[PDB]
């Protein structure tokens, strides 16, 4: 999900051109207008106005170029943009309706010129999408070949017999992780020119994709101003071609299985979604956009239009924009890096953002801080692999390296999720909160997986609770990790398909498998044991199991480990529910109970599997879109594509609970923590099910993302990347809302001496009175109840406290705050500052007169308060806050004393 | 680490920089006549004090020479509050560089009776290395304010691995 | 996280151990503070129920209770003399032993009951040799060792459990290690205190003389604070005998050059590091690199060598290989002007690289290794013209190139760490 960047990037620049463009004179263009990624064949195409530049991808290297001549620059005109055949491989509703005709084709991609040309472009390379996810680790696949197609491979200039770099480079030749795979050399591909194409007018925008006809074909939308021009190709000959009439058509865009173009009228963004087969255009006008369309997106099967000031996410199905938001700066390239973060770039083009798809700021690198062309400025940018490659018109780009979050436990409702991060480099990092303490967890712990290779795809990585283990799984060689961590040893187990991992707390691992036989798929409940002696097979561990109906296919697989356990209710044994397991299928979903005994030290060993019901969940949801479901009482709660759902029967009818959300960060007892639309709100469930009113909404303000939360001090870490070209470096920043979810309680009109009670063993607590009584003061609140709620504090003690943190709090209070406002609170306050200097008297605390001196001198209605103060302290310190103090006031009497005194002082204290 | 001190010349900017960020470093240890607090950026914590915010101030001239910086701030609303700003900037170097900073008050509160561009200006005329504008009601440049002040404050060969190949 | 590292064992069906250790690893100038809680699983209300088979809510009672701490160096013979000191080749040297001291005598535990007892040992030596384990040729195992009674069945019954325990070296305010001797028959400590915890005008002369900075003020009066270890190692930031300064030959960038050609420049973000910190690196090697020879690839990483003492070496040829902890691989082709590169080593509780040390027999270092392919810089290093024809020029990957494997290593300091890992 997440992104954040390894190291600061590798600078690299294009080879200039090896041909001579003039007859006599070179130009060595340099400037790269476009770039993109082609994972399905292990390229990445860059174009440059002369010529084109084919590289193997993940081990960067240039492999093929085309090198146009001065006669085709002119006939044609020099290269504009590239686009990609992209395969959809689902429904259109416009041009394909079977899908199963998917299978790898032709390598095919076009290149519109200055003066409409495609040329069409087709690479062939002896690569299939598995061979490459197999041998590269690249997450393709998803609807040795001895050393022939090996290039660029380096032999010693002395006994050339030896290789000393094949791929990344040679180790100059462990059982968990591993033929000669360790090498990961780059492939030899051909590039070739296969078509032109001549158009009368302008390609504003195009798109071809792959369908069946019968044979496989490809098909071109192309925008012209006067409307869209659907053309079939079968080998590179345009067959039959269908015209349909759109007016100022801007972009076309394939999205939520329907083809629509986006024109820009009057203030306005129509967008015609187009069905070619009826021939008819449905329009859509958008809400108020005054400014002209910069690109259209998709994104979680919603178009999000960006524009030069805002961005705008249309919602396919219902057809109403349904969210909006501007960065402070302006737009000048946006483009999806992954499913969920985006990519932004200011107008300045020197800086990227990575914003989140709701608009909030993840990361940010802040140059042109006058640190002062030398100025890298972004023209485009491809992500893959988790790894962004920036490129620039000045014929440089720029390799990043990133991390990426990975999804964990889904809430299991004990202890606070863990956030983990994973790289290319077979590196995990993993943050988890302090949860009971009250002191913040700064660091970041490493974990190197067991291997010297680089192709593995850490397709699931998840830590049980307690943090005593740490299940991986390598997808492109199906191989599982159990990492213990608190004795630091990996066992691995070969040949294994899981669909997915779960941990149905502590020591218990519910695997969605794949099985070889028959392709059938299976639910195991392995029982990972710390210790294994003689390297057991993953096999034995399972002690349950579930067969998947063969016609029913499974979207999901969901485990929730519950923190209360409901009483079975029929040596009794205490049978509770102690976990769920939610199985999501398209003809029905499955909640599996799990019935165990819990021993008081902990050891939840687990009885049965109850099937508590098989849902039909309705179309309408879309089950396939669920990302999260729990089976709360007599319904299924469940976090659809971007909003919360019931489905509680009371015939079963659902409801929409929360319209806006885009993440949930984790649940503990009874408490969602959902991320809003530019909040942080937490629930608690009872409430969400009932749709009341959150427990608390905080605004995120800058890059103070949520990460991780910890209720019980109220604290939100959040994860920082502190950038700069020499280094790069993650830290985290924990916020404090403690202050906010007191004014939110009070809000409630929740008795009061609750609020003190939960809140008293917190350290910032005071602080949390603290910012509320300032902030109340200023403009004009509702003072009495903050008042009393201070006043309550330190005196309801286990003699008299006297008061010595309501003291302490109105001190800090009142000196903070700035006069035309002190006669003000000691209106609301029933008490003086003559009365604050006795009761300190009474208690003898040297420090509220410390802390309070410049407020009693200039107060809102000789001096000899001040040797008063420093006398007590100094009898403080004879019975290192009063020594720090009493030098303090020592120092500003001998100042006061050379600018008008300290002798009186001395001899009044002998 | 060390301890920046910060003369100002209100009040309300003080009040500000505290009572807005509760980012694990609430606790502002308070002297007399001076508030201290630990400042995070880039891993960095350092301890911003300020020294001073009518029966008083006759003092902070002494101050001045002690406080590493000297902000500056003035009413945009009035023309006094920013033409007075001479005489203080004069009085800061008549009394060892100083990161001044200066600053404008109740930007959003009819407004803007001087022109933003003019203000530049003059500060770049008197050499002002700093300028930010600011408000009470909530600032949205007072922690970028803070901030650049942060980053202002103060905080070799190459050895040549001769070693050539194992041969 | 748990604040704390601590390690929770089952002595019997119902009595829970839990080993809390106050820091990760305790230095050479430190004491070993570490609090074993018991705990009974049994509950009050069912103390009284009334075949039951209610023994396991009955109260247990150990007599006798201890806990030892052990170290031990072991070595194979092979390459470390064995017959000059004073299991097929693996050899064991006892180096320290704390003596057995009584956890506790006669205690008693009821149902739902739970007791801490504090264990502080004597201050360590200054010259205590390390925890070493990266390795296997030598390493220093540190143990701890609790075991008790329990009355639970007719006959009694004894537990007892080890655990390991990380020591590192005292490091000095200004970066001086002491070289911890190996060749030393044992040390023997005292017993070490164990508290069960309960449950629950002279100053004002001072200051008037001092009167007649203000920290330094503030400590001469609170005299009628950087001592600690830890805070030795945090502070060793924020400055520039068998004492050695282990920060002697800092220097912020490296410059390799083979043969008197330069092929890259090497620049440290700091120029020491801990041992939980990543080692950030900016290697500028187009710009650098002489016209002629093309650095088309570099693995970076961080290994640690084992310089063995020629006196304890065994005769029977080559210098140390690197223990790789971590590599990073980049391929520059194209004209890469600079690489920046983040060689994290593994960091955790319970799993840190072993920070840098000597020792009597061996010394340990850390270096980041730079291995270079260079290849003659052609025209197009890459691409080789294969089609050539009106409108197009194609060019394809050059089949076969040739290069040199030069390497290097550029020596890095990395102490130990002061910030403790929470623990699982």
């Amino acid at each position: 999900m997440h992104l954040w960047p390894v190291s600061p990037p590798q600078l690299l620049r294009i080879p200039p051109r090896n041909a001579e463009l003039g007859e006599g004179t070179k130009i060595d263009d340099c400037n790269i207008l476009q770039s993109m990624t082609l994972p399905q064949a292990n390229v990445l195409i860059m174009l440059t106005p002369t010529r084109v530049l084919i590289y193997n991808f993940k081990p960067m290297a240039l492999v093929a170029s085309h090198e146009r001549t001065m006669a085709s620059l002119k006939e044609f005109g020099d290269n504009r943009s590239m686009k990609r055949s992209a395969p959809y491989n689902d429904i259109i509703e416009g041009l394909i309706s079977k899908k199963d005709s998917q299978h790898q084709g032709k390598l095919i991609f076009y290149v519109m010129t200055d003066k409409n040309f495609l040329l069409t472009y087709q690479i062939l390379k002896n690569c299939t999408n598995e061979i490459i996810f197999k041998e590269y680790g690249i997450p393709v696949i998803e609807p040795d070949y001895n050393n022939d197609d090996d290039t660029l491979t380096v032999f010693d200039k002395n006994s050339s017999s030896r290789i000393i770099q094949n791929g990344f480079g040679i180790t100059k030749e462990l059982h968990f992780l591993s033929e000669n795979i360790d090498e990961l050399p780059v492939k030899k591909l051909e590039l070739r020119l296969k078509v032109v194409l001549k158009f009368d007018y302008e390609i504003i925008d195009m798109i071809g994709i792959k369908t069946f006809s019968g044979r496989y074909e490809e098909v071109l939308i192309v925008l012209f101003p006067h409307g869209l021009q659907i053309l079939t190709i079968s080998d590179f000959k345009v067959s039959k071609s269908s015209l349909v009439e759109v007016k100022k058509g801007s972009k076309t865009i394939v999205c939520n299985k329907q083809l629509m173009v986006l024109s820009h009228d009057e203030k306005q963004t129509i967008v015609s979604i187009i069905d070619i087969e009826k021939q008819a255009v449905e329009a859509i006008p958008l809400t108020d956009t005054p400014d002209e369309l910069l690109t259209c997106l998709e994104v979680n099967g919603y178009l999000v239009v960006v524009y030069k000031e805002k961005i705008i996410c249309f919602d396919t199905r219902i057809k109403k924009v349904s969210h909006s938001w501007k960065p402070p700066f302006v737009i000048k390239l946006c483009d999806k890096i992954n499913d969920k973060i985006l990519l932004l770039v200011s107008e300045d083009s020197v800086n990227i953002h990575f914003y989140t798809e709701f608009g909030n700021l993840l990361f940010a690198t802040y140059f042109d801080e006058d640190d002062y062309a030398a100025e890298y400025k972004i023209s485009d940018f491809v992500c893959l692999d988790k790894s962004l490659i920036t490129v620039s018109h000045s014929g440089k780009y720029q390799v990043w390296k990133l991390w990426e979050e990975i999804k964990q436990t889904q809430f299991d409702f004990r202890n606070p999720k863990c956030y983990v991060l994973t790289n290319t480099n077979n590196d995990v990092i993993i943050y988890s909160p302090v949860t009971s303490s009250s002191i913040n967890n700064d660091n970041l712990q490493v974990i190197k997986l067991p291997t010297k290779t680089f192709n593995n795809h850490i397709a699931f990585v998840k830590i049980n609770s307690s943090l005593r283990l740490f299940a991986t799984y390598v997808s492109n060689k199906n191989i599982l990790l159990i990492h213990n961590l608190e004795t630091n040893m990996w066992s691995s187990f070969a040949d294994q398909n899981v669909l997915d991992l779960h941990w149905l707390g502590d020591n218990y691992l519910v695997c969605h498998m794949k099985n070889d036989d028959g392709s059938t798929n299976l639910k195991c409940l392995q029982i990972p044991l710390q210790e294994a002696n003689p390297d057991v097979e993953l096999s034995d561990y399972v002690m349950w199991e579930y067969n998947v109906p063969e016609n029913t296919i499974v979207f999901s697989l969901h485990v929730n480990t519950l923190s209360r356990y409901k009483l079975l209710k029929m040596q009794p044994d205490a049978l509770l529910k102690t976990a769920e397991i939610i199985l999501v299928t398209d003809t029905q979903t499955i909640v599996f109970d799990v019935i165990s005994t819990v021993h008081p030290c902990g050891l939840n060993i687990i009885k049965k599997f109850y099937q508590y019901l098989k849902i039909n969940i309705p179309i309408d949801v879309l089950p396939n879109k669920i990302e999260w479901i729990i089976n709360m009482k007599e319904g299924l709660l469940f976090f659809a594509d971007r909003k919360f759902i019931k489905l509680g029967k009371v015939g079963w009818q659902t409801l929409t609970l929360l319209d806006n959300i885009e993440k949930i960060i984790d649940v503990i007892r009874d408490e969602i923590f959902v991320v809003q639309g530019h909040n942080y709100v937490v629930y608690s469930l009872e409430d969400l099910w009932d749709d009341k009113k959150p427990l608390v909404s905080i605004p995120i303000e800058e890059d103070l993302y949520p990460i991780s939360t910890t209720p019980e001090t109220a604290t939100t870490h959040t994860l920082h990347c502190i950038f700069n070209a020499r280094f790069s470096k993650l830290v985290v920043k924990h916020q404090i809302y403690l202050d906010q979810l007191i004014l939110a309680k009070l809000e409630d009109n929740t008795d009061l001496e609750d609020i003190s009670h939960n809140y008293r063993f917190l350290k910032p607590y005071k602080f949390a009175l603290e910012k509320i009584l300032s902030t109340k003061i200023l403009r004009s609140d509702s003072l009495d109840d903050i008042l009393k709620l201070i006043k309550m504090y330190d005196n309801t003690d286990p003699s008299p406290p006297t008061h010595s943190g309501m003291l302490e709090i109105i001190s800090n209070c009142l000196r903070k705050i700035e006069t035309k406002y002190w006669n003000h609170l000691f209106t609301n306050l029933k008490m003086t500052p003559r009365d604050l200097l006795a009761l300190c008297i009474e208690e003898n605390e040297a420090k509220m007169l410390g802390v309070l001196l410049l407020v009693f001198l200039n107060y809102d209605e000789x001096x000899x308060x001040x040797x008063x103060x420093x006398x007590x302290x100094x009898x403080x310190x004879x019975x290192x806050x009063x020594x720090x103090x009493x030098x303090x006031x020592x120092x500003x009497x001998x100042x006061x004393x050379x600018x008008x005194x300290x002798x009186x002082x001395x001899x009044x204290x002998x | 680490l060390t301890k920046y001190k910060i003369v100002f010349l209100k009040t309300s900017l003080i009040t500000r920089f505290m009572y807005d960020t509760f980012d694990d470093h609430y606790q502002a240890t308070i002297g007399i006549d001076f508030l201290s607090k630990t400042m995070y950026l880039d891993d960095k914590t350092i301890r911003l004090q300020l020294w001073d915010t009518e029966r008083f101030r006759s003092l902070i001239p002494s101050y001045i020479r002690d406080s590493r910086v000297a902000i500056i701030v003035y009413d945009i609303t009035k023309r006094k509050s920013f033409e007075y700003i001479d005489k203080w900037i004069e009085d800061v170097k008549n009394e060892e560089n100083v990161i001044l900073c200066i600053v404008g008050n109740k930007s959003d509160l009819d407004e803007r009776q001087i022109s933003t561009e003019e203000g530049e200006k003059k500060a770049k005329l008197l050499g002002a290395k700093i300028f930010m504008e600011t408000s009470t009601k909530a600032g949205y440049n007072v922690k970028a304010l803070f901030k650049k002040i942060a980053k202002s404050l103060p905080e070799n060969k190459p050895g040549v691995i001769d070693i050539s190949t194992a041969e | 996280m748990r604040a704390h590292r601590i390690d929770t064992f089952l002595i019997r069906e119902n009595i829970k151990l839990e080993i809390i250790h106050e820091s990760n690893s305790y230095f050479g100038g430190e004491h070993i503070s570490i609090a074993f809680r018991f705990k009974h699983l049994g509950s009050q209300h069912e103390l009284f129920n009334y075949q039951k088979q209610m023994y396991f809510h009955q109260p247990v009672t150990l007599i006798s209770g201890y806990v030892q701490i052990s170290g031990v160096f072991q070595y194979d013979s092979e390459v470390i003399s064995e017959s000059k000191f004073k299991d097929t080749s693996i050899k064991t040297l006892p180096l320290l032993l704390i003596p057995q001291t009584l956890l506790f005598s006669e205690i008693s535990l009821e149902p739902g009951e739970v007791r801490t007892f504090y264990f502080k040992s004597t201050k360590l030596p200054k010259d205590i040799c390390p925890s070493y384990s990266s390795s296997k040729v030598a390493s220093i195992n540190y143990t701890l060792e609790v075991g008790a009674d329990v009355l639970s069945d007719d006959n009694i019954e004894k537990f007892s459990n080890r655990v390991p325990i990380t020591i590192a070296p005292y490091i000095s305010s200004n970066a001086e290690q002491y070289t911890s001797r190996l060749d030393k028959p044992a040390i023997i400590l005292k017993t070490g205190n164990i508290k069960e915890l309960k449950p629950r005008x002279x100053x004002x002369x001072x200051x008037x003389x001092x009167x007649x900075x203000x920290x330094x003020x503030x400590x001469x009066x609170x005299x009628x604070k950087s001592y600690s270890v830890r805070d030795n190692i945090s502070n060793l930031e924020q400055k520039m005998s068998n004492l050695l300064p282990q920060l002697i030959n800092l220097q912020n960038a490296y410059q390799i050059n083979r043969n008197n050609e330069t092929m890259a420049k090497v620049s440290l973000s700091a120029p020491f590091y801990k041992t939980t910190d990543d080692i950030n690196l900016v290697i500028e090697l187009d710009p650098i690199t002489t016209p002629l020879l093309k650095v088309t690839s570099l693995t970076v990483s961080l290994e640690s060598f084992e310089i063995i003492n020629p006196k304890y070496k065994t005769e029977g040829g080559s210098k140390p290989k690197g223990n790789s902890v971590y590599e990073k691989h980049f391929i520059c082709f194209d004209e890469c002007k600079s690489v920046s590169v983040k060689l994290l080593p593994p960091r955790s509780p319970t799993n840190q690289i072993t920070g840098q040390f000597k020792t009597d027999v061996f010394q340990h270092k850390w270096m980041i290794g730079l291995k270079f392919v260079i290849i003659a810089k052609t025209e197009s290093i890459t691409l080789d013209q294969f089609y050539e024809d009106k409108k197009g020029i194609l060019f394809h990957s050059k089949e076969n190139l040739e290069g040199e494997e030069f390497t290097c290593y550029v020596p890095i300091p990395i102490l130990c760490t002061s910030e403790d890992f929470m623990g699982w």
